[PDB]
DNA sequence: AGTGAAAAATCTAAAGCATCACCTTGCTGAACC
DNA sequence: GGTTCAGCAAGGTGATGCTTTAGATTTTTCAT
């Protein structure tokens, strides 16, 4: 007996309609510190880890760990079922795979219930080590997605730069090649078009932007992104969603082949 | 129906008057004589009581010439299978029904091949009913069928109706054998057989004629063989017509002695006896008879096959272009070859006289020769299989030189009719009568028939030994209902795994690159031992306790193979090998005692009695099913049953009456009842195909009747026991020519020449028996067998690659065998000093043995048994592992082309080049139809003949660049240098025109358009003899409008000019252009496009798959090659994530 | 000689967006009555009733009856061009083979003659049979829209019930079972967004998703739809456009086989 | 090198997003009057000029008359990065040998380029005939529009004809016969629906209409259409709006002289 | 070096579906009387 | 303190490019 209340309900449609695009199954985990998402690609690359607690979800209750080894092929197709003001409750049960969701009008004149059995599967889990994730950067998730769709046509990867003169964001192509700059305008008492821009060095990677397109799909949930970055390791990304929790999704880069021999 | 008995009267005794002056004196004393038979054809020879019958007249030939022809009568056979105790009314009615039309009716009980509860002894009984002639036989067919296949649907209702109670003509139940011929169910019920030497008896006139076989006399008489070939006058650059032509020269060839008729009328001058010997093997005796026209020239002919007296003659694609040729100009001065020498033509457009076989050679190269598909010409066969080059001549230039000189146009004739005559008698002549002597088919008919109407006459032979009723054709059948409960559309086993695993040029003397496991190594250096000890005990059959020399062979081996653990990574010249018995598939029916008639499913298996578990009664094998069908359900087509009753309904019979819902046909009512789905489910279920790929399982029982079974035994090992025969009279024949003993060596050759045609025959028939398993409709076909022995195949064959994926670089799978090569380091094959004095030396295939090794660890059986003598009760406990990769040898080239997009496999194509550079087999390429283009054959001719030059991929690329790179300059400089008149030739596309401009409709395509070009050029009086196929080029001036309306033909390039332009202004839309020339209007980017892709998948792509930059530059790769290439060769690259972050743990949902 | 005015050209132009799919042929009837058309959908499961009163046009001056049987995909293809404001006006003549008909602007400028040919085809004339409904709800159509295309992912046959709660959308299917229900609106006097329920007995039954969407794109011509039900009778659905007319669907419920069920 | 400055630079990512299948190779050819296109499209049929005078622009910056021939549609798949707000800043270089594209948000804070090697071909330049046309028509593009699109699939060949009282557009086809008729606007000065006609002697030409609303869209760079049209000449399409825009079509009759009877 | 006919691969037109820019509308904030 | 008009977020909607299904055409394969 799992119960879930979201009373704010576009931000389970806007996580739930970022990971169909690059991720066919993953395993939802639930535990008294809240609901957790640890999962890797099945492309085995990037992965993806949901944290939400119950500071935001109103009704909600839960006093032992299990796991749910969820669609997500087909869990977005039944999700869009409630409009963008509709209140969302997931229950859940015990001994069965049924996982139920009840969509609410605001004004209550629509009341539906959905049932979905789920199955059981066997994937891998992979913790992630603390360290310092330095040259973070906060930018607006519009602009930093807009321009993520959009260096797509030019070119297949991307060369990421944190060093004093802004960011660099030097995609790598064939026709080509576009590069983007962030200029630090702290002076706005505004927080949405103020970047901050910290570092402790000035740190060249690479990344692949045909993965970088079904990562950008999670826009409308935080106004702010916060992506950080160093060497020989993957970008992590945070989109806070600041009433409960947040979405760190993790990117492995490319790397040389070390000293030729 | 006097006037026709009369008339077929009138045919018999005339093809009888014709063959008493031709040589076959009839059998009219009584005695006994010997013969052996030749041909096999029906007649109408009638009895002293003047009672109306069918015969058949056998052709027999003696070793001295004495030929004689017998002719002795026989009844056809017709067999009905009626309701259960009320056949004797049934057989009164229809023995009253015609006074005397019936010849014969009784009933005698047999066994039928698929009747459940088998054990019990129960029976099932037709009624035999016999008519004293055939076309009375097919009189009452034509009567009966119709009501047959109406009443077969009432007897269909009576079952399910006998199924729903589970859950006078009418009394008919089914019947058979509509489709055995006269003369095939003759000899099926007689076992006549022709190829064997026989004796006939025959006492007085009122006793029939007596034959029986002597068997022991295994030598055969040679035949009067007469090989004979044409040459035709024409006018240039047009195929020769048989109303104005006329024969300049006939050459012929009768049992080594030639001879050469010419018409003096064209030809010059007189022509002297000479002599041509191109081997010494080949004699070549000439004699030159010269007459002053045509009809003198063919009564030459024709008095010289009377008094010479061929039994078999022998042509070259005689039923095409020889024989109407010779007939018209026969029926031109006067004369016609009925009438002379018996050859008419058939219902079938093929030629077969009444007692001379005509015999085709060329029907042979495209069946039973092996040689490659595209290459079935004369002069390629006689290369292949006779070793020697035949000299070539251009038809074009043979008139010019019909008056110039004619010596060397004789010497071409006469090399024509050795060629067909000893390529004849060397190898299809024996071939085609060992093929005789298991095939009970005349030689004509065995000749000309499918592979799989082979095997349907092997079987129906093993049939009526066995006396089982034989199954009639398998028809479709209309709206077959899944067990889900869905109608169907297509449904088929599995779909032919091919699959080009690689691409590139491969050879003995390249360098290529091994990546080897040393896991499966290990393996093998503790295996070898036992390997080579099972190889010599099993497919040698002789202990190893016999052999001595073991152990200097072991070390050879492990030295081998021990200097070939030192590196993984290694680059050496490649053997290439082809990894597969020569069709596994009859050892699949052998090893899992398959057999079509004995797969059933759970339901009537449970309906058996005899049911046991833990016996061989119950056993199950695994195949693959798919179904294209349509998802509407099962109530919903009753209820659209039920909709489609009782209304109006147009009827397809012009101005008929209000017809109803009984009398129609199954196929009418299916078109309506798909296409009223077809509207259904466009609307409501989204779909109308749905393709459904799933797995079976099929229980397999015991042999009710191992009928398919013991006939695949018994040939296999009766082709084994040939091969050791013919090996001990090759030792006999290799002691014979140093020992000088000339008749005694002659005999001995004419033995082993023998036994060599009855093992080539019977090899040829095992690799028959898969494709006649592989197609629907035979009269023995399964579905499910043709599924398991694919899907085993594919089995045992993936498991094969599996294996060989270590010890080099396997190629291209296949659904005959793995195409692959292996290191020159790995040992190839092993000669034995063996004590023995039946065999000094033991040649052992190292390959060989490892996949002997594969075939039987991998597949363990115990259903093996053997039934030595029933009179002691003993029964030995042994297992048949008797699958032979055979490698076939270390070939010298291997070529295989890529596929035009992004992943996908091809589809049987590749080539395969034996080691003197002889093309050893070629399949799935564009040399293979003689249509498309003749722009690409002269360039992939010259791309194959270059793949045998240099040392390493850059030089044999650099060669291919060169042929490719001078034919794209070519084709790049609008073919300027050259003169224009065989251009017109060389670049336009000869298309054939099936129906007429009104059938399709108003559908319009190319060769529609073609012929509508046609009918504006000069009317409907080319319309009304529009049986030319068109040849057309593709217009380029009018952009934007699709090709398939943008074809003009060359026909319009002939006319007288004025009409010409004008009528060209008038096609290309534009009045206000100035040139006529053929520069512009080409298409010339669709022909680079053809030539383009032609050279993309050939060579570039395969380059590019082969680490190698582009041989053609100024060709571009496709987006997709384009980028995984500039992908791949960039050392940056795509790091995982099990490495840079590491494991966690491994869990899963457990059951509690 | 036949003449109709209509100062809106919205609902003319919507009927042949909302028809073209069900029917491909059809025969017009022109009379003093008004505009008839009975038909039966290509599949011969729906029938279709198109209704044009007499008195709903502005001008609407006729001869007698005549029956006219061209076909409909043509007519939508041909009539499309008019939009949502653009007055209607068609002309005829009785010895003419053709009719006119003028797509006009108020400003007189816009203006545009159509001249349609007739082909012949005359199918037959069946008699729709008149009975109760047992259970009518009046509902809005934008709501029905969202609902059918909420229900046409999940599964196929969709169970409706009609009880004295209100009504009860259900869906089955391999990705769940969906279940919505819709109540008495009685505190809400507006009707543009409320529902109405009369009812006499409880009814449930099976129909066909594909069906109910094909009837459903119709949404465009009324704020409200009324569907209603009475025992084993095609589901019947009432466009209730205007004073102008009606444009009713009749669809047969499908039969389960009680086998396996 | 032309690295003018625009106050908005929604004009050339429109006429890059329409004309991507008009030509599928152009040259940009920037002289002191501007920058003007003269390209002849893959069927061979109309020579399409686009002229963006100089003086338009805010700046002009070049060393002499360059001609750079980049492929049309390849820097399509980039150009709509900016916005249509997005402005294009000023540089000076002299000997570039690599063109570059300069991209600035409207909020100052964020600037790209997007860079492309020179690569050239040499188109032949085809001489323009020039008189004054009998008759010159002027409508809104709008409807125009929406007529072109929805009359084209239904016929394939219309018979184009102008006289004084109103020009008309006359296409048959198997689903029957429509025509256009367009008055003049003479009490009317508002711009938004004037259709103002100059018209010499009524002509009759004949095209196809596939060609006329596919290849040839790219409608909301003006806002009023003007066709110049005489007889015996090819079609003259005019999109035209002050100096921000003037592109024009010359579609030619491709109408045989009987020559098929 | 022929022929004819059927199963399957290939080519082409039309419908499904996710996405993007734009039209219309409800909620709300600051200047005004 | 009521008003009111503009500003802006947001749903509905026409238009669009890619994808998927369906029917006609050629191509291989098998019988001859
Ligand atoms: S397998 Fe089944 S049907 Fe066949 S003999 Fe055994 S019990 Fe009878
Ligand atoms: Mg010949
Ligand atoms: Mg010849």
């Amino acid at each position: 007996m799992f119960e879930a209340r979201l009373v704010q309900g576009s931000i389970l449609k806007k996580v739930l309609e970022a990971l169909k695009d690059l991720i066919n199954e993953a395993c939802w985990d639930i535990s008294s510190s809240g609901v957790n998402l640890q999962s890797m690609d099945s492309s085995h690359v990037s992965l993806v880890q949901l944290t939400l607690r119950s500071e935001g979800f109103d009704t909600y209750r839960c006093d032992r760990n299990l796991a749910m080894g969820v669609n997500l092929t087909s869990m977005s197709k039944i999700l869009k079922c409630a409009g963008n003001e509709d209140i969302i409750t997931l229950r859940a049960e015990d001994n069965a795979d049924t996982l139920a969701l009840v969509f609410e009008a605001p004004n209550q004149e629509k009341v539906s219930d959905y049932e979905m059995k789920l199955m059981d599967l066997d994937v891998e889990q992979l913790g992630i080590p603390e360290q310092e994730y330095s040259c973070v950067v906060k930018m607006p998730s519009g602009e930093f997605a807009r321009i993520c769709r959009d260096l797509s046509h030019i070119g297949d990867a991307v060369v990421i730069s944190c060093a004093k003169d802004g960011v660099k964001f030097s995609a790598s192509g064939e026709l080509g090649n576009g590069n983007i700059k962030l200029s630090q305008t702290s002076n706005v008492d505004k927080e949405e078009e103020a970047v901050t821009i910290e570092m402790n060095e000035p740190v060249q990677l690479t990344f692949a932007l045909r993965y970088l397109n079904f990562f950008t799909k999670a826009t409308p949930l935080s106004s702010t992104v916060t992506l950080s970055m160093s060497a020989d390791v993957p970008l992590v990304v945070e989109y806070k969603i600041a009433d409960m929790g947040h979405l760190k999704y993790y990117l492995a880069p490319k790397i040389e082949d070390e000293e030729g021999s | 129906s006097s006037v026709s008995a009369l008339k077929r009267l009138e045919r018999s005794q005339w093809t009888d008057k014709m063959d008493l002056r031709f040589g076959f004196e009839r059998l009219k004393e009584p005695g006994e004589k010997t013969g052996w038979l030749i041909n096999m054809h029906p007649t109408e020879i009638l009895d002293e009581d003047k009672r109306l019958g069918s015969a058949v007249d056998y052709y027999f030939i003696q070793d001295d010439g004495s030929r004689f022809k017998v002719a002795l009568p026989y009844k056809p056979y017709f067999y009905i299978a009626t309701r259960k105790g009320c056949e004797r009314e049934v057989s009164s009615f229809l023995s009253k029904k015609f006074q005397g039309k019936i010849a014969k009716v009784e009933t005698v009980p047999k066994e039928d091949l698929d009747l459940p509860n088998h054990l019990v002894g129960l029976k099932r009984n037709y009624i035999r009913l016999s008519f004293h002639t055939v076309e009375d036989l097919v009189k009452v067919r034509k009567e009966i069928s119709p009501a047959v296949k109406k009443n077969r649907e009432q007897d269909h209702a009576s079952d399910a109706y006998t199924a729903l109670l589970s859950s006078q003509l009418d009394n008919i139940v089914d019947m058979r054998e509509y489709d055995v011929p006269y003369h095939i169910r003759l000899s099926i019920d007689l076992k006549i057989h022709v190829a064997h030497w026989y004796n006939v008896r025959y006492r007085g006139n009122a006793f029939p004629v007596e034959i029986t076989r002597r068997d022991d006399l295994v030598e055969r008489p040679d035949p009067v063989v007469l090989a004979f070939d044409i040459e035709t006058t024409k006018l240039p650059l047009k195929f020769p017509d048989a109303e104005t032509d006329q024969i300049m020269m006939i050459s012929y060839m009768i049992d080594g002695q030639g001879y050469l008729i010419t018409n003096r009328e064209i030809v010059s001058e007189d022509i002297e006896d000479f002599e041509f010997t191109p081997k010494p093997e080949y004699e070549g005796p000439f004699c030159v008879f010269n007459e002053p026209d045509e009809a003198h020239l063919i009564q030459r002919w024709f008095e010289h096959v009377q008094e010479t007296k061929p039994t078999i003659m022998v042509t070259y694609n005689g039923d095409f272009f020889d024989w109407p040729f010779v007939e018209a100009r026969a029926a031109v001065h006067g004369l016609s070859m009925q009438q002379e020498i018996g050859f008419q033509k058939d219902s079938q457009g093929e030629y077969k006289a009444p007692q001379c076989i005509h015999m085709d050679c060329l029907r042979w190269v495209k069946r039973d020769s092996y040689l490659p598909v595209g290459s079935h010409n004369l002069k390629a066969a006689a290369k292949a299989k006779l070793g020697y080059d035949p000299v070539e001549l251009d038809p074009e230039d043979m008139c010019r030189m019909a008056t110039e000189q004619p010596q060397t146009l004789a010497t071409y004739s006469v090399s024509d009719a050795v060629a067909t005559y000893y390529l004849y008698m060397k190898y299809v002549h024996p071939f085609i009568f060992a093929l005789c002597t298991i095939i009970p088919m005349e030689p004509d008919e065995v000749l000309r028939k499918g592979s799989g109407t082979l095997c349907e006459a092997l079987l129906m032979v093993q049939a009526f030994h066995a006396n089982i009723i034989f199954p009639n054709k398998q028809e479709q059948e209309f709206n077959k209902l899944t067990d889900d409960g869905h109608v169907l559309d297509s449904e088929t086993y599995v779909g032919g795994h091919v699959e080009a695993l690689e691409s590139g040029v491969f050879r003995s003397d390249i360098p290529c690159r091994f990546r080897m496991n040393p896991a499966a190594f290990d393996f093998l250096l503790q295996r070898v031992e036992k390997t080579l000890r099972h190889a010599l005990e099993e497919e040698e059959k002789v202990p190893v306790e016999q052999v001595t020399n073991f152990e200097e062979v072991c070390d050879e081996i492990k030295s081998k193979l021990a200097s070939l653990k030192d590196v993984p990574s290694r680059i050496e010249c490649p053997l290439i090998y082809h990894l597969d018995v020569g069709a596994m598939y009859p050892n699949i029916i052998l090893t899992n005692r398959l057999q079509p008639s004995a797969m059933v499913d759970e339901a009537t298996c449970a309906a058996c009695d005899f049911n046991k578990p833990g016996a061989n009664c119950q056993r199950k094998m695994a195949w693959q099913w798919r179904g294209e069908f349509m998802p509407a359900s099962r109530s919903e087509y009753h209820r659209i049953q039920h909709q489609l009753e009782s209304e109006k309904f147009p009827p397809l019979f012009p101005e008929g009456p209000a017809r109803a819902f009984h009398e129609l046909s199954r196929e009418e009512q299916a078109k309506y009842e798909k296409r009223r789905l077809a509207d259904y489910c466009r609307k409501a279920y989204k779909k109308i195909h749905i393709t459904k790929v799933e797995e079976r399982l099929t229980t397999i029982c015991q042999r009710e009747n191992s009928f398919y079974v013991d006939t695949v035994r018994a040939f296999r090992d009766r082709r084994y026991e040939f091969k050791g025969l013919h090996k001990v009279w090759k030792k006999k024949l290799s002691a014979a020519v140093e020992v000088g003993d000339a008749a005694e060596v002659k005999r001995c050759k004419n033995m082993e020449v023998l036994y060599d045609s009855l093992q080539l025959a019977h090899k040829c028939i095992l690799n028959s028996f898969y494709g006649y398993v592989m197609r629907k409709g035979a009269r023995w076909y399964s579905m499910e067998m043709a599924g398991i022995v694919c899907f085993t195949g594919a089995n045992i064959i993936t498991q094969a690659r599996e294996l060989i994926e270590q010890i080099g670089r396997p190629l291209e799978l296949d659904t005959d065998g793995i195409w692959c090569v292996l290191p020159n380091s790995f040992p190839e094959n092993f000669v034995f000093k063996t004590t023995n004095v039946k065999k000094p030396k033991v040649t052992i295939s190292y390959p060989g043995a490892m996949l002997n090794i594969m075939v039987k660890e991998g597949f363990t059986n115990d259903q093996y048994q053997e039934l030595a003598e029933p009179s002691s009760l003993t029964y030995v406990t042994r297992s048949e592992n008797s699958i032979f990769f055979e490698v076939d040898g270390p070939y010298l080239a291997m070529i295989l082309p890529a596929s035009k997009e992004e992943g996908k496999k091809l589809k049987k194509r590749y080539a395969v080049f034996n080691e003197d550079g002889s093309l050893a087999e070629l399949k799935g390429f564009e040399v293979k139809r003689r249509g498309e283009l003749q722009l690409i054959k002269i360039f992939q001719s010259s791309v194959f003949e270059a793949f045998l030059k240099g040392s390493t991929l850059e030089e044999v690329y650099g060669s291919v660049a060169k042929v490719a790179d001078y034919w794209l300059d070519v084709l790049y400089s609008k073919a300027a240098n050259m003169p224009d008149s065989e251009l017109f030739e060389l670049i336009s596309e000869n298309r054939s025109m099936s129906r007429k401009l009104e059938d399709y409709g108003e559908q319009k395509s190319t060769s529609i358009s073609t012929a509508k070009r046609l009918a504006e050029f000069l009317g409907d009086q080319m319309v009304k003899d529009a049986g030319l196929s068109c040849r057309y080029i593709i217009s380029r001036k009018p952009e934007g409008s699709p090709v398939t309306e943008r074809a003009i033909p060359l026909a319009i390039f002939q006319a007288e000019p004025t009409v010409r332009k004008h009528f060209l202004r008038k096609w290309l839309k534009s009045s206000s252009l100035q040139d006529f020339d053929i520069r512009a209007i080409l298409d010339w980017d669709y022909y680079i496009e053809r030539l383009g892709s032609a050279i993309q998948k050939i060579i570039t792509i395969p380059a590019a798959l082969q680490q190698v930059k582009n041989p053609v530059p100024r060709v571009k790769h496709p987006d997709w090659l384009h980028k995984k290439l500039l992908e791949k060769n960039d050392v940056y690259k795509q790091k995982k994530i099990s490495e840079l972050f590491t494991l966690e743990g491994r869990r899963q949902v457990t059951m509690a």
